[PDB]
């Protein structure tokens, strides 16, 4: 979402303070990463069973 | 065998002097001072102790 050149008015003559841009790039998101994690132990003698 | 993790005890097979004829544990072991039951197929006993 730069979009640096809204419609707005038109209207230059090569000079006089020219619009002087104010940075428009860098607006950077961001977000975080979660971890999701289960075990499935095994219990000690329930074991090895068919 | 619920979820729980170990909900058990120790385990044990079934011995040779268990199999047979147990007549009488002495605790965790069959007892070797008593004659076994008579079989009522034939009346035979097949763990005989005599003095």
């Amino acid at each position: 979402d730069a979009l640096a050149s809204v419609d707005g008015n038109n209207a230059h003559v090569e000079g006089s303070r020219a619009e002087d841009g104010e940075m428009k790039p860098t607006v950077i998101k961001s977000n975080v990463t979660q971890i999701l994690r289960k075990v499935v132990r095994v219990s000690d003698t329930a074991n090895t069973t068919a | 065998v619920a979820g729980l993790n170990d909900t058990h005890a120790a385990r044990k097979t079934g011995a040779f002097q268990f199999l047979c004829a147990h007549g009488g544990l002495a605790g965790g072991v069959v007892d070797k001072t008593k004659n076994g039951p008579a079989d009522p197929d034939t009346g035979a006993v097949t763990v005989k102790v005599a003095q």
